[PDB]
């Protein structure tokens, strides 16, 4: 498809952690780094043969 | 521990009377004690013919009541014919049940009076709705009226449901006494006297809905049973057919989150990967249709529960539907007429407006895909094609039952349907022509056999001469030993014992890829499996002809050839009541040695020119395609995301690209899920069918009243695992009354716990689920030392064909045909083996088990027998155990669910110990000995008969082998080389396996290569023994597997076994006495 | 390399259908990368060629 | 036409893409048939008139999809193709026959 | 012996 100049699209924002959350919030960190283990795990490809 | 008093529970309440006594008999391994035993018995029988009380010699003998060892209860109790009505009037207090005509299609099909449709005893049949099982509905009542009653009192969870299940048998009994109760014969069936004024459907009716309500633990077991049991008294056609039918829309429907994959056969290596549903919506129009005829035949709480799971698509609340996909085939068989049950088959639709474009390319695929298999051995021309004959004359055993022929043994007639007799009656009388195959046409049209399966339609079988297995044999054998490394052919990849079972669709699921799965089993009468099927086969074997120089594999293949023209046109006998019609079916069914994987062929040539026609409007890229039997499914992926309309544009394609060569289907794509006959998936979890009745069978087998119990019992421990979980006890009351044995008209035997779970010819069942049990003690030992010497047995009907002149004849032909001059040195030894070969016809082993049941029940009846020091599996268990030391224990959970429906206990020990993932040889298929048997035949040799003969010297060796039709000189170099003693140990771990059904149940399921499972079994290595390291790491991995089952828990184990008894065990090894029965197995595939 | 005449004639005739059916036009025939776009499967190209 | 059969016997063996097997892939032959030649025969001569833009669509495992385009792109003009798909098809064949 | 015939 060619979309015309009519068109548009919003993007996103993807600004950086403003918090520093790796800096003394370990609690939230160890979900924060298991939660994107655990999605990581449902994206990386089986081993087919 | 606890079964014997359940037994003496029935026996007080079936019975009730003054006149009604109980007589047990007990023994134990200790003489002095023994000598006790005995007096009891004696003064028992005494007390017994003198109407004397029996209650005071109880306290005198008190030691034998709490120490010694139960064997059976006596019971003499009169005819008193009819008392079962006479308990039964209290249980029928509801309204009955009236039948509905207007229901099924057909007239007779309907639950109506026998005599309204069999006026005349001389044209009834009973085989429309034929138990044909050796267990009386009677019997069936009893237990249930046995349960409900000693089930009165409770006050729990058990009341909820014994006041749901009294409900259900309140509308059953209501129904049944407001006629009667059909009388059993001598041979369980139900002949026209009982039947002639009663509705011809209720004994089915009946049993099945026992088998139901005894199988409802809640609610929605009590809604469902209630639902099935009251309207499958009249619809018999199209109920289990459309409550099945939907299930295969609704796994498209469930989103993956989780995933199990397959790897070679058994392995796993589960997947997070989550695929979403991206199901279009005229299905769900479709779907909608099929629950408004759910409805429409009378259908409200079951729609409801299928209604309010779509509000979520969830995966936790499916398993309901799984549990109602099992339900559905619970209810009992549709014995329709073979007129009309061939007529499901024999509607077909001809027509020159197909493509020729897709025939051409059929064919050619067909004949391609054959050169594929047969290049290598017509090319390399290899002895079991020149020598075809004579492979099928050997392996004539693993063959069909051909139709029933008169023959005579010198002085006997028989009606033998085992093709391996017509072969011996044939060559005698010079009839054995297997040259000249015969046609199929008017002059001699075929006759035929029913597969039938509820829920489906019902399949054919054809029975032919014993040329056209001779002909098939050898090219098919080759073709299959093609098919075990060939990926596609799903129906035999293995790697010689398995199947890939848990199927190859999870690789590539994702949500870029769908997946066409495909029901073709009614693909029978259609037009690709007539003429270009077999033409593609005639091209094939043409180039292979010329692929060949040798003058006996060229007439080989012009004689398979010839079959194939045979078959090409082909007429079947079809009697309807008197006169007999013959139809032109010319085209593939079963009952032959090629139809299964030519016909996996030729669905797999369809699939491949069907999905070049997808290719006209989509780009994708064919990842996997599997054919089996009576479905298949293929997976494609794409260069983006799935829609809704590329799957209803590909369905349509699909069909109308099927239309095209006017085949019929239903068409089913999906993402996530598939529906198939023998398993199915949804959201990346495989669950099964527990579809197999068990108080109702499909055909009428040959097996006693004893191994029919033995039977239900593997089947009710497989029907659990997969979900569909009946009440035990009222199994282990059928199997009591189905063991019981009537010595006279009032005196009946009864056997106890440690007669019928013990490891012989004779176990039935075990007293606790999913665990085999062992003897540690002295009376285990004792009585399975006494029964191995009575295993073995004789026929009298064996031993005297074995003496005729036509079997010497056919032996003398095999060996002058295989080698000579060796007339009374080998040729004995082939006769032996013949022997080996008779008892597949089932009157012998009739014989032979009804004698070794006599055999048991006269030292049942009398006290027992020390049987000399014959040597068995307990013996050795006997002498590891007092070695062991156990320590409570605490594995995690690291090993993912995949199979919900389990028992909790069993999905515990999965959930942290894994899942098999090797398949070693029940057989030894791959040990070096049964790799020359599967090269010169397919002949079975039993474990014990290897396992025997590996214990012999050096040169009976070759006679026995040379007789199982292998040559000499490999047999020989076979000896020469000492590879048997690198095989001793193979077959004994089979052996070992099959004594105690490591390959069979449970415990195919689980993981003894475990890193988990062995860091408990810590047995410290010796070595130059392997045998005894062997046994002590399996047995104590079975002590806390059964540890487990039994109690939950975990606990380790440790044997710092002395070097002294390892060596006294070594002995010990190679003279092992022991044996397990084939009725006991419980293949959890079948 | 060895369909070589017959991919000559399919491109002589797929040329002369083209302009002897150009002839029959009446309005400006001009030339737009359009919205949406027409699939073509290369492997009907492959069975045609 | 020509029979179909012919063409797929002599692509069979020498592709011989059974034996490119890794070993799940079932690489046999994919859309060869008529009544899709005729298809594109139709869609060509259509787009060119119509001044239409076409796209493309395949799987780069079938290099013989490949084989075919190129011809395709070589008498077809390329400003009738929209330059994404143009662009996939070119660069496939380029990453994988010519350099 | 009966037979009736179809095609």
């Amino acid at each position: 498809r060619n979309l015309p100049s009519t068109a548009r699209y919003i993007r996103p924002n993807l600004l950086q952690d403003r918090l520093n959350l790796h800096d003394n919030f370990e609690s939230l960190w160890d979900t924060i780094t298991t939660s994107n283990y655990i999605l990581a795990r449902s994206v990386v490809p089986d081993l087919k043969e | 521990g606890k079964y014997n008093l359940i037994l003496s529970e029935y026996l007080s309440f079936i019975y009730n009377s003054q006149s009604a006594v109980q007589i047990p008999i007990y023994y134990s391994s200790n003489s002095e004690l023994e000598n006790r035993c005995i007096e009891f018995h004696s003064k028992c029988l005494e007390n017994s013919k003198n109407g004397l009380s029996l209650k005071k010699l109880f306290v005198e003998y008190s030691d034998v009541i709490e120490n010694a060892t139960l064997l059976s209860i006596l019971s003499y109790s009169y005819d008193k014919y009819n008392a079962v009505e006479r308990k039964l009037v209290k249980y029928a207090k509801g309204k009955p049940l009236e039948a509905d005509l207007t229901v099924n299609e057909l007239d007779y099909e309907n639950n109506k009076i026998t005599s309204e449709l069999f006026p005349t005893a001389e044209e009834y049949t009973d085989l429309l709705m034929d138990p044909a099982i050796l267990t009386s509905l009677s019997s069936n009542l009893n237990a249930v009226m046995f349960w409900l009653e000693k089930h009165e009192n409770d006050v729990a969870e058990k009341l909820k449901i014994y006041k749901r299940r009294l409900d259900l048998f309140t509308i059953v009994a209501s129904t049944v006494n407001k006629y009667g109760v059909p009388r059993h014969n001598a041979k369980y069936r139900y002949e026209y006297e009982v039947m002639k004024d009663k509705p011809y459907y209720l004994v089915t009716w009946a049993n099945s809905s026992i088998e139901m309500l005894m199988s409802v633990f809640s609610h929605e077991d009590y809604l469902i049973a209630r639902e099935l049991i009251v309207l499958s008294y009249s619809n018999r056609s199209t109920l289990a057919k459309l409550v099945s039918s939907p299930m295969s829309i609704l796994v498209a429907l469930v989103d993956i989150n989780g995933t199990f994959i397959t790897n070679e056969e058994l392995e796993l290596e589960f997947s997070n990967k989550y695929v979403r549903a991206i199901v279009p919506d005229q299905t769900f129009d479709e779907l909608k249709q099929m629950l408004d005829n759910m409805r429409k035949a009378g259908l409200t709480d079951i729609p409801k529960m299928i209604q309010d799971w779509l509000v979520d698509c969830s995966i936790e609340k499916f398993p309901l539907m799984a549990k109602i996909y099992s339900w559905s085939f619970h209810v009992g068989f549709r014995k329709q007429k073979m007129l009309d049950a061939a007529l499901d088959q024999l509607k077909t639709e001809y027509t020159e407006d197909v493509d020729d474009e897709m025939y051409r390319e059929y064919t050619m695929l067909i004949r391609d895909e054959v050169v594929k298999m047969l290049e290598e051995p017509v090319k390399h021309d290899d002895h079991l094609l020149q020598d075809s004959e004579l492979a099928g004359l050997l392996s004539m055993s693993s063959a069909s039952n051909g139709e029933s022929r008169q023959l005579k043994f010198g002085r006997k007639t028989i009606f033998s349907t085992k093709k391996n007799m017509h072969v011996m009656d044939d060559m005698a009388n010079g009839r054995y022509t297997p040259g000249i195959i015969p046609p199929v046409n008017v002059d001699k049209p075929i006759p035929l056999g029913r597969r039938d399966v509820p829920g489906r339609r019902t399949r054919i079988i054809f029975i032919l001469p014993y040329e056209y297995f001779i002909a098939q044999h050898a090219v098919v054998e080759k073709m299959l030993i093609y098919a075990k490394h060939t990926r596609e052919y799903a129906e035999f990849y293995s790697q010689s014992n398995q199947l890939l079972s848990y199927g190859d669709v999870t690789r590539f699921l994702s949500n870029n890829s769908m997946v066409l799965y495909t029901d073709v089993s009614q693909w029978d009468s259609s037009q690709h499996n007539t003429q270009p099927f077999r033409k593609g086969i005639i091209m094939g074997l043409d180039m292979l002809a010329n692929m060949t120089n040798d003058a006996r594999v060229i007439q080989t293949l012009n004689l398979y050839k010839q079959t194939q023209i045979n078959l090409m046109d082909s007429y079947v006998q079809i009697p309807d009541g008197n006169v007999i019609k013959k139809i032109q079916y010319g085209a593939v069914a079963s009952g032959e040695k090629q139809t299964k994987a030519a016909n996996s062929i030729a669905n797999l040539a369809l699939i491949k020119t069907v999905l070049s026609r997808i290719s006209n409007k989509y780009s994708f890229a064919t990842k996997i395609i599997r054919v089996d039997g009576d479905d298949n499914y293929a997976v494609l992926q794409f260069n983006t995301e799935v829609t809704k309309q590329m799957v209803q544009d590909v369905s349509n394609d699909v069909r109308e690209t099927y239309a095209r060569m006017n085949t019929k289907v239903k068409a089913l794509v999906s993402t996530v899920g598939i529906e198939i006959a023998k398993r199915y998936i949804a959201g990346g979890k495989i669950f099964f069918r527990a579809g197999i009745n068990l108080l109702n069978n499909e055909k009428k087998g040959q097996s006693t009243q004893w191994d029919q119990a033995a039977v239900l019992y593997s089947n009710y421990i497989v029907n659990r695992l997969r979900g569909f979980e009946t009440d035990r006890e009222f199994i282990l009351t059928k199997i009591m009354q189905m063991t019981s044995v009537a010595i006279t008209g009032s005196l009946r035997l009864f056997p106890s716990e440690r007669v019928l779970t013990t490891n012989s010819t004779f176990k039935v069942f075990d007293s606790e689920d999913f665990i085999i049990e062992y003897g540690t003690t002295d009376d285990e030992v004792y009585i399975q030392r006494a029964f191995m010497s009575l295993s073995s047995q004789k026929s009298g009907i064996a031993d005297e064909i074995a003496a005729s002149s036509t079997f010497k004849n056919y032996v003398s032909r095999l060996s002058e045909q295989l080698l000579f001059s060796k007339n009374n040195i080998v040729s004995r030894g082939i006769a032996l083996t013949e022997k080996a070969k008779l008892n597949s016809y089932a009157p012998i082993s009739l014989e032979k088990r009804r004698a070794q049941i006599s055999a048991l029940l006269t030292m049942l009846q009398k006290p027992v027998t020390f049987k000399s020091s014959k040597i068995t599996i307990n013996d050795i268990l006997r002498d590891i155990k007092p070695f062991f030391t156990v320590n409570e224990a605490h594995l995690p959970i690291q090993y993912q669910k995949f199979m919900p429906t389990l028992p909790d206990n069993v999905q515990y020990i999965i959930q942290c110990i894994g899942s098999r993932t090797y398949q070693i040889e029940d057989d030894g298929s791959k040990s070096a000995i049964s790799r020359l048997i599967s090269k010169y035949s397919v002949y079975k040799p039993s474990i014990e008969e290897l396992y025997k003969v590996i214990s012999l010297h050096e040169n009976e060796i070759q006679l026995y082998l040379i007789s199982l039709g292998i040559p000499k000189i490999d047999a020989d170099t076979y000896v020469g080389s000492k590879i048997y003693s690198q095989d001793k140990y193979r077959i004994l771990e089979s052996y070992v396996y099959n004594l105690l059904s490591i390959n069979y149940g449970c415990y195919q399921l689980f993981d003894f290569n475990s890193p988990d499972l062995e860091k408990l079994i810590r047995i410290p290595f010796k070595g130059k023994i392997p045998a005894v390291t062997f046994i002590l790491h399996l047995y104590a991995k079975l002590e806390v597997i059964n540890h487990a089952i039994k109690n939950g828990s975990w606990i380790s184990l440790f044997c710092n076994y002395p070097k002294s008894e390892m060596i006294k065990l070594w002995k010990k090894m190679w003279n092992i006495t022991s044996l397990r029965s084939p009725y006991t197995n419980a293949n959890f595939f079948q | 390399s060895n369909r070589l005449g017959q991919l000559v004639d399919l491109t002589r005739l797929l040329a002369y259908n083209y302009e002897t059916l150009m002839a029959c036009i009446t309005m400006n025939m001009q030339h737009v990368q359009t919205l949406t776009t027409e699939k073509l499967q290369l492997t009907s190209v492959t069975s045609l060629c | 036409l020509v029979s179909t059969e012919a063409q797929i016997q002599k692509m069979s063996q020498d592709l011989q893409l059974e034996a490119l097997t890794i070993q799940s892939e079932t690489q046999f032959l994919t859309g060869i048939n008529s009544q899709a030649a005729n298809d594109c025969f139709k869609t060509l001569i259509a787009a060119m008139l119509s001044q239409r833009t076409m796209s493309l669509d395949f799987v780069t495992t079938n290099y013989m999809s490949l084989i075919s385009g190129m011809w395709l792109l070589t008498v077809v003009p390329n400003d009738m193709f929209i330059r994404e798909s143009l662009v996939a098809c070119q660069l496939a064949i380029i990453n994988t026959i010519i350099y | 012996v009966q037979y009736e015939i179809l095609q």
